[PDB]
């Protein structure tokens, strides 16, 4: 029973440092999201001048 | 229960003919949004050229003398993106991409041969914990000028321009989507946050607390939120696609209305448009609101949402065939779908469109290409 | 002694049941951070040709 | 506003013992080998045990009447005595600092028993008025609910500011607004159960007399009715009664 506590906190270690993980990846996916729609938005009123 | 949802302008230009009166162009590379301030007969304009020009409402007439900004700052740097006329106060601010957000005390009370823009306070973000600034929205709650404004990384937060410091610091869930735009209920009682993912969530700004409203079908972005005059609780979204501007409550968090401008079949998801709609002014009016939204198409839309039959376009192309709008039910909402039988109109996509009024109500528009023009 | 191993058995169960949702997870987490590289490639393409 | 003095009112204080919430810690295997009267304990049993609640009111660290009793009542999957106990103490009899100390007890061998449990709640809160509603009091474990003031086993500590919030809703100081709140006040809920699920102690919950014989719209509030001459003399004038001890006597 104390081997299984052990390993179920470890785990619960793991899952923390994955949840964190989780929280940089989602702002860095925020910021690149941000950057491509302004840049979509730029594209087609450049190609509008163009034309 | 005193707070009004009327605006600093009143609408007088019930029926916009489609008229000129100026075509003021100075800015360079893309104009993002317009504020009107009738408390001192001003209105603004930022871009992404560095620069923040304010206008008079007075001399936007030209009829007389020649059509020219009053001030200018372009010292915030980055691209301002974002700007708020601070309600019951004689200062603007505004927020740069570069993650600042900086107050500017407009001279208005005194009025010399030499107008005068002076900054007062300033406030900046990191880049890895808080990021740039997205929304800006302005309230006189109480006796705190609160100036609520959004971030990237998705905290909504509330900076007391009285005692200088925080008043509410909402956070928001990143794992649905970035934050596109907000609104405020007239009365400060809840908030509606629209993501770029469909999701529209909503707060109780009196406890704080999260309460959700709804999602979206099609899982579009979600460009424009706003608070309905009449329904207490009703955002108008604009969603990408198909011309769209759909209404959707949130007691029970399903569409009442749908504004279709688009080829694609009503309410339909098989991405069939390239098409959006990005600025709005809804106005309750006379008991027979108005909507005016300016999309990517380059056209002017005016929808008497009284009799959506009557509604009629006030930009354009020459060589635009007449149309007409419908009324059609369509699953338990009211589908108004619109179907096709030297121009003066913008030719690029159009970004934002006010109404400020001094005698007779005019109507402030602004392209991607730094263009203005107020009609009348 | 009975008790005791009706308890063991509950914790084993509830352990393996985590550990299996671990290694979902993790894999998840992998995929999404490729698939954000690959959009920054073609984001900074886009950037180019505009 | 409206109230009704404490001295004024006139009646025995009541109490509801209500559904002790929570999970309850047991021990080891060498616990029970070196002491077999555990496993006729009444925690090593398989359904929940017949707990009785017994309740008395202290002040300045001194008992102020005997203790009370629940009458019994069987337990099957839960711990619902949902019991009105009538206190010995009035409410004019109450001074200020009252505060209401409540033990859980349970059978640890024949002709014995032993805590499973302590909380102890003030009676007049802040402002001085009687706590009324349903309040669900902490519990501490294996340890007697303690009367000394201040109490070591005390019962009431984004929580809190829900709670404060809450309050003010329902005095009238709020916003109105009717589908907003209907679903904020189910979030709240949640909120509340999440919060006493995650903590490891139990929770004993527990009503006032929030409705009587009054309109419930009365609420009690602490009270009582208590240059010729230069130097003081505060008793010029009275009884000498060392004098009339001293006739009385002989």
């Amino acid at each position: 029973r104390k081997i299984v506590a052990e390993n179920l906190e470890k785990v619960q270690a793991e899952a923390e440092r994955l949840d964190q993980e989780e929280a940089q990846y989602q702002r860095e996916y925020s910021e690149f999201k941000r950057q491509q729609l302004e840049l979509d938005d730029e594209l087609k009123s450049v190609e509008n001048q163009m034309r | 229960e005193n707070a009004e949802w009327e605006s600093k302008p009143p609408p007088p230009g019930w029926r916009p003919k489609g008229l000129l009166v100026a075509h003021l162009h100075e800015h360079k590379s893309a104009v993002n949004r317009i504020r009107v301030s009738d408390e001192h007969s001003l209105f603004a304009t930022c871009s992404n050229d560095g620069t923040v020009k304010i206008w008079n409402s007075q001399k936007m007439e030209g009829k007389t003398t020649t059509t020219r900004s009053i001030l200018t700052y372009s010292r915030i740097g980055g691209r301002v993106k974002t700007l708020t006329f601070c309600q019951g106060s004689h200062y603007l601010a505004i927020a740069s991409d570069n993650g600042a957000v900086q107050l500017l005390g407009i001279e208005a009370s005194k009025l010399p041969k030499s107008p005068k823009i002076h900054p007062l306070q300033s406030r900046i973000l990191d880049q890895k914990e808080d990021g740039c600034v997205v929304d800006m929205h302005h309230f006189n709650s109480g006796a705190q000028s609160v100036l609520a404004y959004a971030t990237v990384n998705g905290s909504l937060v509330g900076w007391d321009l009285r005692s200088s410091s925080n008043a509410w610091t909402l956070k928001h869930d990143l794992k649905s989507g970035l934050i596109t735009s907000f609104a405020v209920d007239i009365h400060q009682c809840w908030l509606c946050i629209g993501t770029s993912s469909g999701t529209m969530a909503c707060w109780d700004m009196r406890f704080q607390l999260p309460i959700s409203s709804h999602c979206h079908p099609s899982r579009a972005r979600i460009r424009r939120l706003s608070m309905h005059p009449l329904y207490q609780s009703w955002v108008i979204a604009a969603v990408q696609g198909n011309n769209e501007v759909s209404m959707w409550d949130m007691e029970t968090g399903d569409r009442r209305f749908t504004l279709w401008a688009s080829s694609a079949p009503p309410l339909s998801e098989l991405q069939p448009s390239p098409h959006s709609v990005h600025g709005i002014y809804c106005s309750p009016a006379d008991g027979n609101p108005i909507l005016l939204t300016a999309g990517s198409d380059m056209k002017i839309r005016f929808w008497d949402l009284a009799y959506p039959e009557r509604s009629y376009v006030v930009a354009g192309s020459t060589s635009s065939p007449s149309v007409s709008y419908y009324r059609k039910i369509i699953e338990g909402t009211e589908v108004v779908q619109e179907i096709q039988n030297l121009p003066v109109g913008h030719h690029d996509i159009i970004t934002d469109v006010a109404t400020f009024q001094t005698t007779q109500g005019f109507i402030v528009t602004a392209s991607r290409d730094g263009i203005v023009k107020v009609w009348k | 002694l009975e008790r005791q191993k009706k308890a063991l058995g509950r914790e084993v169960a509830l352990l393996h049941k985590q550990q299996i949702a671990l290694q979902d997870k993790g894999s998840a987490f992998s995929a999404e951070h490729l698939k954000l590289q690959l959009q920054k490639e073609s984001l900074n393409e886009l950037r180019k040709e505009c | 506003f409206h109230y009704i003095y404490s001295c004024d009112l006139d009646i025995n204080v009541q109490l509801k013992i209500g559904s002790l919430e929570g999970k309850r810690e047991q021990k080891s295997y060498k616990a029970v080998l070196e002491d077999p009267m555990l496993k006729f304990s009444g925690l090593y049993q398989e359904t929940c045990s017949d707990l009785y609640v017994t309740c008395q009111v202290f002040a300045e660290g001194k008992p102020l009447a005997l203790p009370v009793r629940t009458s019994y009542k069987a337990f099957s999957t839960r711990w619902n005595w949902n019991e009105w106990l009538k206190l010995p103490v009035k409410y004019p009899d109450l001074p200020r600092n009252a505060q209401v100390a409540l033990t859980i007890w349970d059978v640890y061998g024949p002709g014995k028993a032993v805590p499973v449990g302590g909380t102890t709640v003030s009676l007049f809160g802040k402002y001085g008025m009687f706590r009324q509603g349903m309040h669900d009091l902490k519990v501490w474990p294996n340890v007697e609910a303690d009367g000394s003031e201040p109490t070591k086993t005390p019962g009431r500590t984004q929580m809190s500011r829900l709670a404060k919030l809450t309050k003010a809703h329902r005095q009238g100081h709020m916003v109105k607004v009717d589908w907003l709140d209907r679903l904020t006040f189910r979030e709240i809920e949640m909120i509340n159960e999440s919060e006493k699920r995650s903590s490891n102690f139990m929770y004993l919950m527990v009503e006032f007399r929030c409705v009587k014989c009054d309109d419930k719209e009365y609420g009690i509030v602490y009270y009582e009715k208590d240059e010729l001459v230069k130097v003081p003399d505060p008793q010029m004038s009275m009884e000498n009664l060392v004098e009339s001890k001293h006739h009385k006597l002989a």
